[PDB]
């Protein structure tokens, strides 16, 4: 149960959210916030895991989270997609105590049950001898996902057996998502692995950030303005349109000014241009041919950077695809997991490009995001204090301005510029709603 | 086979170089690198014992070559750069020189234990990286220059909250 | 007061282990459980503490735990066995700050109040000029272990002044201690110190292990069968007994097959094969006769092994005995304190090699308890997780099976194999009953 | 609310404090404790943050602290003492995350908000493109420290809108403080910064061993003693006076025994000691006159030291006076920030010579304070056991003996010696008090 | 007294050690000892500073002999050895080293500070031992080989889960 | 400029120095500094990068002079020293020694790279304190001794509970 305090908070919070425009700062750095959004979020929502990429070939499987609880993710020897629980029926042993790899069966190291990666028990040493040939093995397969669903390669799991479906979830963010992960026949790989690494931050900093802020860059990312590799403009941001969607979900996509041409479709190459065009809806490639960034976040922890930026100081720009994992360890602690994507048949210079582009801005030592995790951190600390937490973050951005854009032909609710505040609270209202839930939805 | 008196100039080398990075002179520690340089640091995963590697293919943690890490000094020295200003306490403890003749004469092929310390602010906690940095090391004049170097952490999941000091 | 989850799956867990012989997994590693634990284990149940041959001489003297609870345990001036509370009367500082030694007296190094070895406040400085000689010492003597009593050399405490005697506590188990401890005139000696070290796991993975679980050998331990350390026979269990007594204890007894002569006595020393002919009873000395290992916990955190191993892949087996304390430091953590005995008359050639076998494959560095200590480390993690905590650890073996053995001479309830999982299902039924004990028992 | 269990014993503490003369040893580190202790103490009473000597040029600040709560503490641009909480009201990030330093702006990293060093938000980038003119700049200033005062140099913060006035809750001590803060025209002076260190033990240890402990110097500071720089009288402390005021507060007064002579006033500068007696009272200047030492606790967590003391084992004594805070970390740390301060006009040659009569004796390399760190550390490893928590600490010193001493010319409760533990008494009465304040005071 | 180029053969014969334990090379590391090794990690217990000694009698950490270290590094070759499969990623920084002679010639005395790193699985952890090695070192060819070794750790309750890693 | 055998002198000095710390021979330690030891350990603050220094003036965590140093040794000979009495275990790594020529003939400028590792009793915790430090050193007969040293620490917060133990 909440405690009265707790309670109190987010029914205020729920209000003053859509009203002052306004959300307590008690949600950031807090113990008992922490473990009620555990069961609240994480044990409803629907959480990135993994993409097909990964997993391409039988027997392929990474081992990935939700908060604490740990799953493999593979295909089987079907070909089939498969999400078990990490610890062996008998007393809980790790049947893989490996990051990824390739295999036909998971072998308990405890006591020897030997799982198909199909997840079914197929093994049990003295079967006979100690249990009589008493033990129905099928009782006891490996401990499936509840929910299990993909889209466009994108692999989730719910740990909520009566959650909607992925698709439903998605909702509207679906005509989005698919200009990011829809481009090409082949379509996106993974390259090589995440990059994991420890912030001292809440996570919802992370997510909060790329929901819909480009008004960070001009202070957080000035030494980049200064070398050339961020936009110049202090109002590049109104050359964009900020976007949300039900269930928390949120972007923004920003272009070039008039008097800027750049490349068509963020410079993609030639046959992936060819491709989305004949993929892709025609107001999907409308809404896409003058795009420079796309921001988003998938509620909960899922973020998005697609960016047209340089690999140096002295370098034209290229584009590179992102999508990192906040992944929740504390109140006070994430764990990023952030990934490169590009498409399976771009050249392979394109490839190369793309990763440096993405290397020296984002991840773990990226000229940009080194100083995101910098002002995440400082936050959190600063906001585990009691007196800091009676305060208010102020989410104000376009109170008594925002319109609604007319003109917009996507779905969702969309304002035409990318300097506001709609997508961060409207991440932060479902996340209230959520937590204020005694039963689901 | 066999230096010696080279060991001793490179050993000094390595000493130097670390003392420039715990200082903050990163403009002069610029001066040390090659025009060829590549600088990386792989990321690792943990798998059995039977794989052939742990390294990760294709992805990296840094990928630097001169332009990049000129730009990575060049952002330390605006006004601006928050993940080290202000900057941290730093120590790169060296250890375990291993020193052997290169693919040419006048290079040398250079092999360190790095501890890596580090604080921040006034919080009290601390972070510790570990791991083994391979460098190719080039005689200029009556010096060296750094024209390669790999640092290997002994780490999966990497734990500090950005790598915005050089190792 | 328990929260209503805990409650609730406590019961439900009393009810499953007789009837679905399933346990729920929420037990491992919680921070409410460990809470409670502490409280309603560690605060009523008798704890080992030391041997008596650790402190052999007057003033002798170790320092030992219940939980956080830290206890002087000496031989006093008199020869009496003492526990004392190592928090001096005035303010609490540590009266000792070593792990062991031997001293007539304990004075406070804070404001210098005295005892004796007897626990006797005698000495306070400026009992006079400030006290006006008006504090009774007797008052303020350092604080007793509210139970504390011995067993054939072992020293337990109980923190519970109403708890039943130690001897009622051990109950029928006392006829198998016997056989491990009473073998010799002169009695057993720990050798040294206890090796201790920190494992991140739950201490009662380690007493599961050794109440009931031969079975693990197979795999946990396959890298010692292939070098010849390990029993090679799939079946090597079924030679064996299963035995459980009242409050939680239980251990195993196995044998070699028919067609494998063994020296009687696990080979024990001519010398010592004499006095436990004459110390034990006929029926304790024929349970002995054919024995190779003994494994089990007295309740909650003792465990025994007495092993005939080799002492490397080349040597003939030697007999060792054990005693582990698997001390609590959290959920998630746990210190071994892993004790070598061996009979005091026991020819210096004998302790040597008995030594050696006993430090190769058990302790902190031994071939066998390495991996024990990755199994458990492994179990405890992955049992953090909220999803992972919904489930049952299965403790099925045997069931529609296992029969009372009639024939068996010992008392307790005995099974004439040692593949059963009877002797677990008893250790956690005590401790769910324990763990509901509004009042205790 | 308090659970049921720490409620009651408060309660019985309350009773025992003025009876028996013991308190609860629950009290010193246990997480309820801490936690409820956060709100109730730190959350009402007056903190000392800084000495105006630390900030004396406009533009000056320092980074200080209640609890986990992390204050500026500066001298603003119109010459105004201000307390900032260091937590932008935008996104809540800090906008200083130096120690001390000198602006005349907060620039906060992460969007830029700027405010001036008096807390005014005066500059917002894109306040026209993204907030179209509508925040009110007014209505986001830096939060302030909800009471923030001064007394003779001295800042302290409140975190208690409601507060009673510093002047009040200072009362009568405010009488000793002047003796050792009011001394000279200039004023005193901190010198450099404070040492900062975390020392595993809870804060009111050191609290407890300033408001009234000179009894520990015979044992703890037993070294010394031998070294002659510890007195070496065991009667030493009955050459005083023990006193205390409401709210927690205590201090000792020591001086030499009749056939010692000691220079008076400390044996201060000549210019030191016109201006002293020109600055306080006749009364106060006739108490201060034979001090040697001068120790005591501003309730909570502030201690003050003014002791005559020799720089090594070759050298005669000189005075010094050191402030330090007990920073309450969590229920078994602390982090010590200790000040060394000098009267400003006081002769460079006495400033260096007081200077290292400190730092030898006090502070983290002091030999006698890393003895006291040693003890505090012991007493709450030991008092984390749940068993030893049942216990209670002897506070009897005096009981059935102590008279108040008539004739003692200043204000508070004062008895004719400073063996006596009645000062620790009325700290942790006040303690208990506002533990169990349902409303405030 | 003395040595020099001795100093350097045996601080390189340390470095290349520590690297082939480093990358899990055990029987590479099994050929560097001796026919009568002697491998002992003693207990220690706290004491008061009078005490004689603080180490335990008659009872060890590991006590191995070649035949014993023999069966450690068979167990590490099989593929079951769970506690080291998957392996740690572990660092040997081997500092402070001091060389004396022996009690016979062809004997060195072999003293070094060891820091040992270790990270296991995902898990953003990592254990360190610190503590002192003393050891036995014989000219054998135009190397060495160690005859003997005592790691001293700076602990007394250790702060590892298991000593799976040769020290 | 240069040096070599007095390289190996000064190096196998400060070992041999560390070796008498971490074996509580405080005494014998003593004989190794100078009539005119100045020893300091000065604290530093977080400030921001533009900042000329962070180091503390007029104040200080330790600054010793040989009378005081003495008097710290004396008082860890008596019987009452709580702080190290159970003593720590500690352990100093040197590392990245780095020799110049000082202001006078036999003088030289020493500075090495400290992690000095700390525990107590019988819990499952460790210290650890990371710095350089810069010394003085003067030729005395056929070895030296310590004239000055400043221990400055990777730290503001400092992050032991005292600094009972010499660096
Ligand atoms: S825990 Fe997996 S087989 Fe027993
Ligand atoms: S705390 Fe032991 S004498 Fe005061
Ligand atoms: S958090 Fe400070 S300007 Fe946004
Ligand atoms: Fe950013
Ligand atoms: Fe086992
Ligand atoms: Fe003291």
């Amino acid at each position: 149960m909440l405690s009265n305090e707790l309670r109190q908070t987010l029914q205020k919070g729920l209000h003053d959210v859509n009203s002052d425009w306004t959300v307590p700062a008690a949600i950031i750095n807090d113990p008992e916030v922490h473990d009620v959004e555990r069961e609240r979020i994480f044990g409803h929502a629907w959480v990135f895991l993994a993409h097909e990429s990964e997993i391409p070939e039988r027997g392929d499987y990474v081992v990935r989270y939700i908060s604490e609880d740990q799953f493999i993710v593979c295909r089987d020897e079907g070909g089939e997609i498969r999400g078990h629980l990490n610890a062996c029926r008998h007393r809980g042993m790790q049947v893989c105590r490996a990051e990824m790899g390739n295999t036909s069966h998971f072998r308990c190291p405890y006591h020897g049950w030997t799982y198909s990666n199909t997840g079914s028990l197929v093994g049990v040493p003295a079967g006979k001898d100690a249990y009589g040939n008493q033990l129905k093995k099928s009782d006891w397969n490996l401990r499936p996902m509840p929910n299990l669903a993909s889209y466009k390669g994108l692999i989730f799991g719910s740990l909520d057996p009566h959650a909607d479906s992925l698709e439903d979830y998605l909702g509207d963010l679906k005509f989005y998502l698919d200009i990011v992960l829809d481009r090409s026949d082949a379509g996106l790989q993974v390259v090589g692995a995440p990059q994991r690494w420890v912030i001292d931050a809440n996570w919802k900093l992370g997510a909060d950030n790329f929901v819909g802020d480009a008004y960070h860059t001009m202070m957080t990312h000035r030494s980049m303005v200064e070398l050339g590799l961020a936009p110049p403009d202090p109002q590049f941001a109104l050359y964009g349109e900020h976007i949300h969607t039900g269930h928390g979900h949120g972007l923004g996509i920003i272009g070039p000014p008039p008097g800027m041409p750049l490349p068509e479709f963020m410079g993609l190459p030639e046959n992936i241009v060819e491709e989305l065009e004949r993929r892709l809806t025609p107001e999907q490639v409308e809404i896409f041919r003058p795009t420079a960034f796309i921001h988003g976040t998938v509620f909960p922890n899922l973020s998005i950077g697609n960016f047209l930026m340089g690999k140096d100081h002295l370098s034209a720009p290229t584009a590179f695809l992102t999508l990192r994992l906040w992944h929740p360890l504390g109140p006070d602690k994430m764990e990023v997991m952030s990934f490169f994507l590009v498409e399976k048949d771009a050249p392979d210079w394109f490839k190369d490009e793309s990763y440096k582009s993405y290397l020296r801005t984002f991840g773990i030592s990226g000229g940009f995001e080194q100083d995101d995790a910098e002002n995440w951190r400082s936050i959190t600390r600063v906001m585990g204090g009691q007196f800091a937490k009676t305060g208010e973050l102020n989410y104000q951005m376009g109170r008594g301005v925002l319109e609604p854009d007319p003109n917009w032909t996507g779905p969702g609710e969309a304002y035409p510029l990318d300097y506001a505040e709609a997508n961060q609270r409207n991440f932060l209202e479902y996340w209230m709603q959520l937590m204020l839930a005694e039963s689901p939805l | 086979r066999v230096s010696d008196t080279t060991v001793r100039e490179i050993t000094e080398w390595l000493y130097m170089e670390a003392e420039l990075l715990d200082a903050g002179k990163y403009r002069e520690w610029l001066a040390l690198v090659t025009e060829d340089l590549s600088y990386v640091v792989p990321i690792r995963v943990t798998r059995e014992r039977e794989a052939v590697t742990d390294v990760v293919e294709g992805m990296t943690h840094m990928d630097d070559d001169a332009d990049s890490m000129e730009m990575r000094v060049l952002r330390l020295e605006t006004e601006y750069a928050w993940a080290e200003d202000p900057p941290s306490r730093s120590r790169h403890f060296v250890t375990n020189v291993r020193v052997a003749t290169g693919d040419s004469e006048d290079e040398f092929k250079v092999t360190s234990n790095l501890l890596l310390y580090r604080t921040r602010g006034d919080v009290a906690t601390y972070d510790v990286l570990s791991g083994e940095r391979t460098d190719v090391l080039r005689r200029a004049g009556d010096s060296f220059l750094m024209a390669k170097r790999v640092v290997l952490l002994d780490q999966t999941t990497i734990m500090t909250h950005n790598l915005a000091l050089i190792m």
